[PDB]
């Protein structure tokens, strides 16, 4: 049986450099690097000193 | 400066891994990189370092230098 099933399984240069600013703006630099959508809007709504920064 | 120190060393290991060649089931994955995947997603996939680790190659002394032009880069802008 074993013979059987054996005998039916036989059967260049500056190319380089602007591909690196490409990918350097493409992945390192737009990677959420800031904070500052609550001190914009904070120090905008002060009247020092009317109508307001942000009002305007 | 940056490409000149990456290109010579991208082809160095290059060369060192075709002299020591060891013939086996994972060179070809390795050096299928060379011949396929066209520069831009070459460049993509060898820089890459924001976690802790990617599979970036043996070049790991100028990826300290890009951190430190990079954040040169932050202090310059606005960001501190």
């Amino acid at each position: 049986x074993x013979x059987x099933x054996x005998x039916x399984x036989x059967x260049p240069r500056h190319r380089a450099v602007n591909l690196f600013l490409q990918g350097y703006e493409k992945s390192w630099i737009e990677t959420e690097e800031h904070y500052f959508e609550d001190k914009l809007i904070e120090d905008l709504a002060k009247p020092g000193a009317r109508v307001d920064p942000l009002h305007q | 400066d940056f490409v000149a120190k990456l290109q010579d060393n991208q082809r160095f290991r290059y060369n060192e891994v075709m002299q020591a060649l060891n013939m086996s089931a994972a060179l070809t994955a390795r050096k299928t990189r060379e011949f396929r995947s066209p520069p831009q997603e070459q460049i993509n996939m060898l820089l890459n370092f924001k976690d802790d680790k990617s599979e970036c190659p043996c070049p790991e002394e100028i990826r300290d230098q890009l951190l430190d032009f990079h954040e040169d880069l932050m202090t310059h802008c606005g960001i501190e």
